[PDB]
């Protein structure tokens, strides 16, 4: 059965690809919250700068500082949802791969046990035990693949919806502000 | 004495402080957004590699497509950062450059005033030089002193008139800086705000196009 052979190579390689994309997703999200921090830090300087100033513009500054205070809320939200849908998904299956790896390790162990009794013959149980594991192993590994495809599609869909939600939110927020100034 | 100059100089020096504050904060925002675009570029690459490492064709397709989305987003991040820096961050540096121009005006006013005061000190020595010669027995040197007093009498008159004009230029400059602000500030702000609106509009379209690809995962 070459299924457990190719499966061994796939899991080993995919784990490194999963771990790599996990740390990269984390760094990206963390950089998002950084930009989110500057948003509130900028709205503060804007609000503090609009104090002493002619009244004509003074009101204009308070509208942009109020805008940045809200934009910082959406940026911190997209970073959170980004960590939950992407980074967490890669996290989950980085450990899930390690579990499937352990399954293959145990199966091969029981295989050598049957391989030993296969070279002697009165304890052929190593053969029955090897098949009790080889069957459940392939049954679980295939169960893993099916669960991984649904998880990726589930998160990829939800993330897309959330990204569109915040994107439209910021568009309306900015839009109202621009249309407000254009029509003083 | 006129308190307006001593007071207005404080308002100007204080506003410049608030400008440098907001400017420095924006500089960190530009870098942080540049730092984000870089991390996004790295993530986009890792995604494509993951899609290739995948054994499920559908997942490889979706993953590869997701990387393309991230590839477009990282560009928006960089252009946004570039738009931040140039539009918003060079907007601040210019005003800080104009504020320093009015500060130099106040400094130049003190210079002219100082030279005007220095001329006043030079005149007293002339009058004193004549007082000492009034008792001497040399009418020639006396007229020499009376002449230098006449000359410096007009000199201090010139420095005094210069201080009056220089004090008027600073007043004309401050009004020019204020009127120019309210006339162009609103537009410059809208220009940058539109740069953020365009980015958001691009983000939505990016994900709205990927959403059908995610649902198509079988």
């Amino acid at each position: 059965d070459d299924f457990f052979e190719q499966e061994k190579n796939f899991l080993i390689n995919y784990y490194n690809r999963i771990k790599d994309s996990c740390v990269k997703a984390d760094k990206m999200t963390r950089s998002h919250k950084n930009v989110a921090d500057d948003y509130i830090h900028t709205a503060a300087c804007l609000h503090s700068l609009a104090l002493e100033e002619p009244t004509v513009i003074k009101k204009y500054l308070l509208k942009v500082a109020e805008l940045f205070e809200k934009l910082r809320k959406v940026e911190g939200r997209v970073s959170s949802d980004e960590d939950l849908k992407l980074t967490e998904l890669l996290r989950y299956y980085m450990l899930n791969i390690e579990a499937a790896k352990d399954l293959l390790y145990r199966r091969t162990k029981a295989l050598i046990d049957y391989e030993n009794s296969n070279k002697a013959l009165h304890q052929q149980e190593c053969c029955q035990k090897f098949e009790q594991l080889s069957e459940s192993a392939k049954e679980e590994l295939i169960n893993f693949k099916r669960k991984r495809v649904a998880a990726f599609r589930k998160n990829l869909i939800e993330m897309s919806e959330l990204e569109i939600k915040h994107a439209r939110n910021n568009v309306s927020l900015l839009q109202s502000c621009i249309d407000l100034f254009k029509n003083n | 004495s006129d308190i307006w100059f001593e007071e207005k100089l404080q308002e100007v020096e204080c506003e410049e402080q608030r400008l440098r504050k907001l400017h420095a904060v924006v500089e960190t925002l530009v870098n942080h957004r540049k730092e984000l675009a870089l991390n996004t570029a790295q993530f986009a690459k890792s995604l494509a590699m993951l899609g290739s490492s995948e054994d499920n064709t559908a997942l490889s397709r979706a993953l590869s497509q997701l990387a393309e989305v991230e590839e477009k987003i990282e560009q928006l991040h960089q252009e946004q950062a570039n738009n931040d820096f140039f539009l918003l961050a060079e907007l601040l540096s210019d005003y800080i450059r104009l504020l320093a121009i009015v500060r130099a005006a106040f400094d130049q006013r003190m210079k002219t005033w100082q030279r005007w005061q220095d001329a006043q000190a030079t005149l007293q020595k002339k009058r004193e030089a004549e007082a000492r010669l009034l008792w001497a027995n040399k009418p020639d040197k006396l007229q020499q002193a009376k002449d230098e007093i006449l000359e410096w009498e007009s000199r201090v008159t010139q420095y005094e008139r210069d201080f009056e004009r220089i004090s008027t230029v600073v007043r004309k400059e401050v009004i020019r800086f204020e009127k120019e602000k309210s006339k162009d500030f609103k537009n410059h702000v809208i220009k940058y705000l539109e740069t953020l609106l365009y980015s958001q509009q691009q983000l939505a379209k990016y994900w709205e196009a990927f959403l059908p690809e995610a649902k198509a995962i079988s």
